[PDB]
DNA sequence: CCCTGGAGAATCCCGGTGCCGAGGCCGCTCAATTGGTCGTAGACAGCTCTAGCACCGCTTAAACGCACGTACGCGCTGTCCCCCGCGTTTTAACCGCCAAGGGGATTACTCCCTAGTCTCCAGGCACGTGTCAGATATATACATCCTGTTCTAGAGCGGC
DNA sequence: CCGCTCTAGAACAGGATGTATATATCTGACACGTGCCTGGAGACTAGGGAGTAATCCCCTTGGCGGTTAAAACGCGGGGGACAGCGCGTACGTGCGTTTAAGCGGTGCTAGAGCTGTCTACGACCAATTGAGCGGCCTCGGCACCGGGATTCTCCAGGG
């Protein structure tokens, strides 16, 4: 698996941001958004992974990624 | 005959409300759960995700990244303009502390 | 005591000038007037 | 003759790397420990403060202030500017969640 | 105990400022800060005072304070 | 250049289908409920004594206020290049369907080590104190910033 | 067309005031020593919760076509970020003056530990029992599909 970080595509940033009620989106936007959403990523799959392996468990489920945001003041309801 | 020809920021603001009063996932399912598997294979290989478990990173991940929006477009207003940049996103991410 | 004296232009030497700091002091005793303090210091330096 | 006259500004640098090396608090002791009292006059009438008490509250306000101040500097420079202004402390806060 | 919020002197959130590194200081932002301040001593206060009522206590302590800062996120060392 | 009438297109109100998730029902079984019984945390009463509250000298660095000007927030201009709206053509997204096989979930046997005491003793805590690094103090000394004077380059003017 | 004088930008040196240090000396907590003494450790008893083995069924991954929604490319163009300029005001700098912060002192009591005391209270043990949830039957609210429409918005014409 390789070049997946393209995987989020421009108008899906597009449309996070015309959610989020912006006007208009710069196009060093992107690739900026694209390198957040993967370092938040890079945090809370590797907490989720530790959540997992502490478990003698192979998949991650998601109790463990709830557990893994609501460790860091993101609590997620739903799941 | 003349075209249309919409001017920009008109269609964006009715994209936004169209956006705000749905609740659909704007990402797509597979793009985003390709990206899970190869952050979380660099941590560690052979690792599954359930269906419901990428859908609780999914929805988070959207929610973040639109709150952190909300505070990139308050600093373009507050910035007297209405383009983001991608030094706003690096003054919302210091101000949060992350 | 006063507001204005010395022995040179005066500008507002109290018993000290004033507007400036204090690393400037002289205490010496001489022959001190003050003549309308030198006349509005000089017509305010011939305006500027 | 005429005296050093400072640039605006230099004095105001003189003071960042002063304030900024040295631990001393910059709010005196007694103007916040009344402001605590009257505060608390509002939730109970027959209410003491210790020493460190209030101790406590003054260096987690001066250091919340001075974190706010960083963010709120921070601000101003991304919006090409230099002076801190009353709507970049309104952004700061709404960035954190502290409304 | 009346218009104690002055208590935080004009000079007092300028060296606040300078602790921040703001270069210069507006003239309307001394009432912002005292508000701010008040706001944030009016949560963390009253969240001592609820800390000093369930102790059996009627004299707040530093003890007490640190909780009511630390449940907010916002520890404080050295007590 | 601004006000107003008409029409193109995305959006909103509405009739008909239905279907699949939500509402209702049956066991029934396992967790909620009833009664008793003690160890025990906790409310209550008296002592106290150590730290906070209130007022007082004083003095002195901290703070309010006024005069002045220059870095800077803010108002205004253009542009051009950076971003949006739309036509076209790929493209992979989603649902439709099928197995696969690691793997989550459950049950049971058993085995280690953690719950719970007895005794003690050696490391940890309260007290006491000589002491050695930090702060106050001050002439000395940095030390960079502001400003004045001079050097040299550039544009304007006049003569040949 | 060339030389001369005027003017101004800029590098450079000197003065100024707030800090960097070199002792002198105080000084006040720092860490060492001591005396305990109170909590952890050796040893022991007992039992219970997970490691391991087995099963199982279940659920996520891989793997296909289909299709139509949408990403991507490109053209037109259009409104905005920013370089730039001008105004002005309002906040930097500086001391005069005032005024209260803080150090030190004294007195009082508000009340938090501290020690008994006695007392209801909740974990635990028999004994039990009744609606929560897995599952099944039913059913209707809004997704879907269109149909129609008010209805808000842009382009063109007129003053």
């Amino acid at each position: 698996l390789r070049d997946n970080i393209q995987g989020i595509t421009k108008p899906a940033i597009r449309r996070l941001a015309r959610r989020g009620g912006v006007k208009r989106i710069s196009g060093l936007i992107y690739e900026e958004t694209r390198g957040v959403l993967k370092v938040f990523l890079e945090n809370v799959i590797r907490d989720a992974v530790t959540y997992t392996e502490h478990a003698k468990r192979k998949t991650v489920t998601a109790m463990d990624v709830v557990y893994a945001l609501k460790r860091q003041g993101r609590t997620l309801y739903g799941f | 005959k003349k075209p249309h020809r919409y001017r920009p920021g008109t269609v964006a603001l009715r994209e936004i409300r169209r956006y705000q009063k749905s609740t659909e996932l704007l990402i797509r399912k597979l793009p985003f759960q390709r990206l899970v598997r190869e952050i979380a294979q660099d941590f560690k290989t052979d690792l599954r995700f359930q269906s419901s478990a990428v859908m609780a990173l999914q929805e988070a991940s959207e929610a973040y990244l639109v709150a952190l929006f909300e505070d990139t477009n308050l600093a373009a207003i507050h910035a007297k303009r209405v383009t983001i940049m991608p030094k706003d996103i690096q003054l919302a991410r210091r101000i949060r502390g992350e | 005591g006063g507001r204005c004296l010395a022995f040179h232009g005066p500008l507002m030497y109290e018993a000290h000038y004033q507007g400036w700091k204090s690393s400037w002091d002289e205490w010496v005793g001489y022959d001190r007037i003050r003549a309308y303090n030198e006349e509005n210091i000089a017509m305010k330096k011939r305006l500027a």
